[PDB]
Order: structure tokens, then C-alpha cells, then sequence
């Protein structure tokens, strides 16, 4: 479909925040980790990053 | 890990060396880690300064 995607991209739009990537310290990034999710039993597992793909 | 290896390219060569050395992840105060997390209490540590002289 593009419909949904055109509603997922109708308002929506990328944000800046901070990661704690310690190779550099505290880093603001684009691409900011929020709450990684891993409950499924083959070992899949999907993450809520913060930048429009 | 077990084993450190370095590897630079040339382009016609890989240039990698390993030594098989033990390396190991020492935890601060009282909770064991994989790595510290983003909050959290302080305390005071020893660790390799980065200044170039």
C-alpha cells in the first residue's frame, strides 16, 4: 500500500535527541534508540529508531 | 573477548596482527554491568586519560 504510508508521512517528520554512545560520550544523533522491543520466540526483533525511513 | 587483533588496509594488504591476551570488563561499585547505562549514580573510577601529550 501507499496510502498508509502517505498518512504516516502526511504530518510526520524526523527528530534529533541523545544517545549515550559512549565510542563518543553522550552523542546527540538523528538516529536516537527508543525502546527496542524483543518478545517473539524465532529471535526477531523490531526497534522504534527516530528518523523516517 | 580472548584474542585482540589490529587490522589497517593498503589496499593490496589487510596488515593484520593478533595476540591471543586476555581482556576483561571490570564492573564499579556493586551491580555487574555489560555496560553502564544511561542514569544512574556516580562514582569515583581510574581510566586512561585522552590528551595527546
Amino acid at each position: 500500500d501507499l496510502d498508509t504510508h502517505f498518512t504516516q508521512y502526511k504530518l510526520a517528520r524526523p527528530y534529533i535527541a541523545d544517545c549515550p554512545n559512549c565510542g563518543h560520550s553522550r552523542c546527540d544523533s538523528p538516529i536516537a534508540i527508543e525502546e527496542v522491543r524483543g518478545d517473539a520466540h524465532a529471535g526477531v526483533i523490531r526497534i522504534q529508531t527516530s528518523a523516517m525511513f | 573477548g580472548d584474542t585482540v587483533t589490529v587490522g589497517f588496509h593498503d589496499g593490496p594488504n589487510r596488515h593484520t596482527c593478533t595476540v591471543a591476551h586476555k581482556v576483561e570488563f571490570r564492573p564499579v561499585g556493586r551491580e555487574k554491568y555489560r555496560h553502564p547505562p544511561e542514569h544512574g549514580v556516580e562514582l569515583p573510577c581510574n581510566r586512561y586519560t585522552h590528551k595527546r601529550a
